[PDB]
Order: C-alpha cells, then structure tokens, then sequence
RNA sequence: GGGCUUGAUUAUUAUUUUUCAUCCCGUUCCUCGUCUCGCCAAUGAAUAUUAAAUUUACGUGCAUAUUCUUUUUGGUCUUCGUU
C-alpha cells in the first residue's frame, strides 16, 4: 500500500486533539503528484474544524489545484474517457466476462492517466476503478495494490465507499496475511487500520455507512488468523479511545464490553482517557460514578470534532446499557431515583425501563401500582435445572 | 601534552608494535584494568574496609573512559564505552550516588552529570546494527530496561524489553542471560514497590520457583562446586558482579 | 510500497505483544561441547589451591 | 575528510596565492584474504574361536608483603611575648 510517517502524525495527532501546529514534510508518497486528492488536503479539511488553519493548508491547496492546466489539456493519447470523465458503461462491463486483454498494454495508458488530483474526486474515483480492471493488464502487483490503498481513501460519497467496503474486507486483510513471503510489516498494517478509520467511524470527516462500526469491530481483532499486535506497536492511543467509543455505539457483537475491557487495559503505554474512563467503570461496574461521566464526557467532547452525528446515538445506548446492569440482579429496587436521573417524569421513566425489560435480556415486571421493578428467579431455580439438563 | 608529535623509532597506532601503545589506541589497555577490578570484588564479600577501597578505586578508573573518548577515535570503536555500560547501574536506585562520585572533574565526554546517567545516550549515540554496537552485540539494551525499570516506572523498562525483542539474544551467549535474569528481578520488584500486585507477581514468580538454584543474579554458586575442583571457575565467572545483587531479602518479600 | 519497522531510538518495534508476556526466565549451563579445546591455565588453579 | 613546511612544491618575507594522487590518521564505497553461521554428503548390523581389533594407575607432602624511602600543604599537640 501505504505510506508515510509524517502525514501519519499530522493524522493521528490532530484527531488526539492536544493541538495542531504539525508538518507533515511532504509530498511523500502518494506521490508526486498521483492520485487522490491530496491526502495532505483531507488531513487539513480536518485541521480547520479543529482549529484554524494556517500556511500548511494554503500551500496544500495551491498543489492540489496544479501542476497544470497545460498538461491538463494534453492527457488522453486516446481512446475512452468521456461523458463527463469516464464511460460508465465501460467500466460496468469489465466484468462479464472480460478478461482477455484487447491489444496488450496499458502501458501508455498509465503515463496518460497519471496527470492528477485535480481534486474533482468523484469523477477521479470513477477513473481509478475504471483502470484497476482489465482484467489482465499488463501492469502490476504493488502499482495496483497502491491503487486499491486510494480507491479506498478517498472518495466517501456512499456508492464509491459501499464499493470499497467490499473491496477492504476481500482485499486488505488477505494482503496483510502472509504468504506472500514477507508483506507487509508495520508501517503499512497501521496506514491501512488509519485509512479505514478515517472511512468511517466518524471522525471529522465522515463515517458511518450502513453500517461498519461492525466493519471496525470486525478488522483489529477476530483471531482467525490473529493480530492485535500491530495495534499496540508503537503506541495508538487516539485509536484504543475511537474503539471504545465504537463499542458503545455498535452495542453488541456478543462480548461487547468484555473484548473492550480487555483491549483497554493495556494500563498506561499511550492511554486517551474521557471515552475510556466511560466504559471502564460501566464494565467493573459502579453505577453512581459512571452515570455522572457519561453527561461529563458527552458534555465535554464533542469537543472539536463535530458530528455530533453519532454521539447523541452513543449517549443513549450508554443510559440504557447503565441502566439495564442497575436493575438485573441487584434488587427488586424501584423507579424515583431512577426517573429524577434521567430525568423526566415518572411514566417516561417506567417505559424507558420497560423497553429495556422488553428485549428478553432480563425477566422482570415493572408495579406501577407501587413503583417497584420487580426481577425474576431465574437467576436461579438450582435443582430444577439439574433435572431438565439429565434428561 | 607536547604530543600529538610522535617520534623517534617509529610511532603509529595501529597495528604491528609499539604495542601498550597500539593497544591503548582502540584502548583494550584499559579493559584490561576493567576486567582485572571486577577480579578483585568478585572474590572477597563486602564487609571490612576492603570495598571502600575498591569504590573509591573504581571511582577513579571511571574518569579515564571519559577523556579517552575525546582523544575520540582511531576507531577504535568501542572499549571505553563497553566498559561505561559495564560499570553502569552505577549509581542507582532513583539515582543516588552518581553526584558525589561525580566530584573531581574534568568530564568531558558525552554521558555525565546527575541531570543523565541515565545510560540512554550512549544507547542510542552507539547503534545495534552496521556499526555499532556490534560485535558484542545486544547492548546496553539490557542496562537501558534496567535504568528504565529503576529511575522511571517499570511501564518503560517492560515496553522496551517486548518493543526491542532482545529475548532470542540472551538464549545464547552467556553474560547476557544473567543480565536478562538480573532485569527480570528488578522489574518485579519495581511494580511491586510503586504499588500493584500483578506485574509485580508476573514478573516475580516467573523468575522464581523453579530453579532452585539460584546464581542466576548473585550469588552464590550451585552444586558442588566450591568443593570440586577447579571447576568452580565457571559459575564465579558466569558472572556474577559486585556491589548489587540488588537486595535478597527485598525480592523475597516482594514475592511473598 | 512502502516500509517496514517506523518509529525513534534505532531498531524501533520488533514484536509487542500484547502484554498479556509473562517472560520466563531464563537459566543457562548444563551441558558442554568444543572443537578447539583451551589450555588451564594452571597458574591461576594453583593460587586458588594454595588460599 | 583531519593533521602533516610529508615527498614535487607556493611555504620559509603573510605575493601567505597551496597544488595534488601522496607520508601520518581515513567505513558504510570496489577488489582480495580469513573467521563465524548454514543444507546435504563422507569412518560405528553378531545368529561358530589357530597364534587375537585396541593398556595399568592418574593419587600424596610442602606453598613471599616479597623493600627503602627523602618528604613537602593541611590537622591533633606544645611554649614565649601581649590583651
């Protein structure tokens, strides 16, 4: 895929949020100047929303706008492209089948193509997937494997990422994996994992699909074959707070908050800590405290970082998740104290309640003839069990 | 002093003889004294005035290793710097000591005052690949995860220990085993000492329990040896150093 | 492409880990073989002998 | 590259301007030597003996502070004047 170090910094520490003032030495590479458009360009989108703006910015705008009008003009050496860049059929028919190479080359095609960004993103995207298939080529493993790398960048406007969702879990993660005899090391697992991170959870930027929060879940972990490894190595703080905050907002896989948990803790090696403060103390499991920081947090941040989007979402499967450890065993413990927290009148209140009973991840009933939440037993029925599990 | 000049006979530097000289380039003359030293401790316990005598001795020897290195090259590469990282814990526990040794001056080169020492410049100034520090051969490391683990948390000795992967290294070649032994103790006693229970009873236990059988830090030779015969010779020199050990006692209640 | 092991110091990450590590241990010296055997020296053996 | 009135050699009068491969030092460059590491291959198959296909033992008693210093800057003391 892949690269580069000091964009991974601007990246990772701008998301972090401690500040920015950051280069970012550059351009570097992707490329010069070779599609999409500019990667440095996405990063300062994001830096003005943080925080205003500066030189870097300007500079970046002025090198994705040209090199030039004049070579511009030039491309095409013939003899597709077009109607506005691209030939929309063309690209539908390359598969069926089509396979079997019309001259050979594209070669020259390639030298015609490079030109780039300029950025105008949709119609770039287009033209990429429309040269990624031929399907025989000439011309090449790695230069296509780069091309897929920014396929999956940029652009995020639905039906190119839906397409590129797809082409991530099929792709990516069998390149990674080993043989072939030796790819792809460090640099290149945590450029991706930052990619794909940036394409959707949400951070600002843009994220959220429909839906890949499972997307994320599903690539970092999952331990057939396994890494995990890569993620700790060498220190991806900004990341481990995003997959706690991405947990909450799922709300399951099935071991939820128990795989989070363990992932955490990794105690202090580059720990973030308002997000992670969240979950841990809602896993352990005290109920006073962790009520209090889920306002705090929501209130907090935000901060910078907007979308905004998700998070109204996030702060109301974390109420609900609070609360449905506060009732399961525990009491036979009612419903007041429950209705001034969360905070509007007492029938609200007891529906709230009620839905959470309704999912059949508790037996209980709720008294409102006397305001008491009720569980069953079950938890607990002790011989009963016994005999039913013999025969 | 009125050399650099060198003449008459003949003089270089390297290679063929002159030959304290030629050895005194490059500087294998003062590691001759590094090694016959650690002789003299590594016999006799400390106990009467002997040790004081050696401390204040080995003070002394430090301050040549200093200079040297900027009379700087020949390239050389190598020994004074070794035996720096040798002589280096040095100090410590939090540093304490390195200010009063410290005293006399004219120091020079690179790795001084109680600001460092602190080890890591000469880590990382004096490489692991190509150049340096090779050949003898995985490093200062050791002595950097032991430094960490002392004047830091346990969080950074243990980070640079699993980050380095210098746990293949110390299977063979003899002298590094003991340290990685030596590192493993103090690790665990430094979680156990800024205040949790695990890592503290991970590192701890694992370096226990087992071996008996314990020479592996200090002291203390195994069975049996002394009594036979000339033999002994290998696990009193495999290594184990003086003045350290770091306390008994202490890891034993830290395990408890 | 692309690269290969990015970070400070010189040799930067190798493999880490997670920390679940326990390290273990390790002991060594329980059985020898040469070619190219040594002298004694037996000065040194007979000092010890003698003290 | 550093130093060097290095060998030709401005130098040596500060026309000092060098002026180069070079003497003494000099890695990340090419060629050569050697050591380390390595995969495979090389000397261990009795069912009956005619001058012999492989030799003991390998432990005791003794075992250097092994020296002369001239000293000189402090520091414990002492004896005169005087308060």
């Amino acid at each position: 895929l892949d690269k580069h170090l000091a964009l991974g910094l601007l990246y990772f520490y701008d998301e972090q949020g401690l500040d920015v003032a950051d280069a970012l030495r550059a351009v570097q590479a992707t490329t010069a100047l070779t599609a999409e458009g500019e990667v440095s360009v996405e990063q300062e989108r994001k830096i003005k929303e943080t925080a205003q703006r500066a030189r870097p910015a300007l500079d970046e705008f002025f090198e994705k706008s040209e090199t030039e009008n004049s070579t511009y003009q030039f491309k095409l050496t013939g003899s597709e492209i077009d109607a506005l860049r691209s030939n929309r059929e063309l690209s539908r028919d390359v598969l069926e089948a089509k396979g079997i190479t019309s001259n050979v080359m594209k070669a020259v095609m390639e030298l015609a193509y490079l030109y780039y960004d300029a950025a105008r993103y949709t119609d770039a995207s287009e033209l990429l997937s429309l040269c990624q298939c031929v399907v025989g080529y000439e011309i090449d493993q790695r230069t296509l494997l780069w091309g897929k790398l920014v396929s999956d960048m940029c652009t995020c406007n639905w039906p190119s990422a839906i397409a590129a969702a797809e082409k991530i879990r099929r792709q990516q993660n069998a390149d990674v994996f080993e043989e072939d005899i030796f790819r792809v090391a460090n640099t290149t697992t945590t450029r991706e994992r930052a990619w794909l991170l940036h394409w959707v959870l949400f951070p600002f930027f843009k994220g959220g699909n429909q839906y890949s929060t499972h997307l994320l879940n599903f690539v970092f972990d999952i331990k057939t074959n396994f890494v995990y490894q890569s993620v700790v190595e060498t220190v991806c703080p900004h990341y481990l707070r995003y997959i706690c905050a991405a947990a909450i907002l799922n709300k399951q896989r099935r071991s939820a908050l128990r795989s989070a948990a363990a992932m955490v803790l990794n105690v202090y090696e580059y720990s973030d800590p308002i997000t992670q403060l969240v979950n841990a103390i809602v896993n352990r499991q005290s109920f006073e405290d962790a009520l209090a920081l889920l306002p705090e947090v929501k209130s907090t941040a935000l901060g910078d970082y907007f979308l905004i989007l998700h998070a109204n979402e996030i702060l109301e499967n974390a109420r609900r998740l609070i609360f449905a450890r506060y009732m399961m065993t525990h009491g036979v413990v009612s419903i007041p104290y429950v209705a001034e927290k969360l905070g509007t009148r007492t029938a609200d209140a007891e529906v709230w309640l009620a839905n959470l009973i309704s999912e059949t991840k508790q037996r209980a009933k709720i008294d409102s003839v006397s305001e008491q939440m009720i569980v069953g037993s079950q938890a607990r029925s002790v011989h009963q069990t016994v005999l039913d599990k013999l025969e | 002093e009125n050399p650099a000049i060198a003449v008459k006979e003949v003089f270089s530097g390297d290679l063929t003889s002159k030959r304290a000289v030629i050895m005194d380039g490059l500087c294998g003359l003062l590691q001759k004294l590094h090694v016959h030293l650690q002789r003299i401790a590594q016999f006799k316990t400390g106990a009467t005035d002997e040790y004081f005598e050696i401390i204040h001795l080995e003070n002394q020897l430090v301050d040549l290793a200093d200079s040297v290195l900027g009379y700087y090259q020949q390239r050389k590469r190598g020994k004074a710097i070794c035996c720096q990282i040798l002589i280096e814990i040095l100090g410590s526990r939090r540093q304490q000591a390195h200010d009063i040794l410290y005293h006399k001056m004219t120091r020079l080169t690179r790795n001084i005052v109680t600001t460092s020492v602190i080890e890591t410049v000469r880590e990382l100034y004096q490489e692991l690949l190509v150049i340096g520090n090779e050949e003898a051969k995985c490093s200062a490391l050791l002595y950097l995860a032991y430094q960490m683990g002392l004047e830091g948390k346990y969080r950074d000795g243990r980070d640079l220990v699993l980050r380095s992967g210098v746990e293949e290294t110390v299977e063979k070649s003899v002298h590094l085993a003991i340290l990685y032994n030596r590192v493993i103790a103090q690790l665990g006693l430094a979680s156990f000492a800024a205040g949790d229970v695990i890592q503290a009873y991970n590192l701890l236990s694992s370096l226990w329990s087992n071996r008996n059988h314990d020479v592996l830090i200090s002291q203390r030779m195994p069975d049996y040896v002394k009594e036979n015969d000339e033999e002994e010779l290998k696990f009193r020199d495999l290594l184990v150093p003086p003045h350290a050990y770091i306390q008994h006692a202490q890891l034993e209640l830290a395990t408890m | 492409m692309g690269f290969e092991l990015p970070e400070i110091f010189v040799n930067a990450p190798f493999t880490w880990g997670p920390p679940p590590s326990e390290i273990e241990m390790d002991g060594m010296k329980v059985r020898l073989y040469q070619k190219t055997d040594a002298i004694a020296p037996s000065d040194w053996l007979e000092a010890m002998l003698d003290q």
